[PDB]
């Protein structure tokens, strides 16, 4: 249920969802569904 | 290929 231009796996350093939305092709450091 | 972000 979250957008479809999603890419999705964890960042195992500072526990982070670098998800990765590939139509602009950027990776964000962030959780849409949370706040860290 | 995106993964894991962390230096950037």
């Amino acid at each position: 249920k979250l957008p479809p231009g999603w890419e999705k796996r964890m960042s195992r350093s500072s526990g982070r969802v670098y998800y990765f939305n590939h139509i602009t092709n950027a990776s964000q450091w962030e959780r849409p569904s949370g706040n860290s | 290929i995106p993964e894991t972000p962390p230096p950037g």
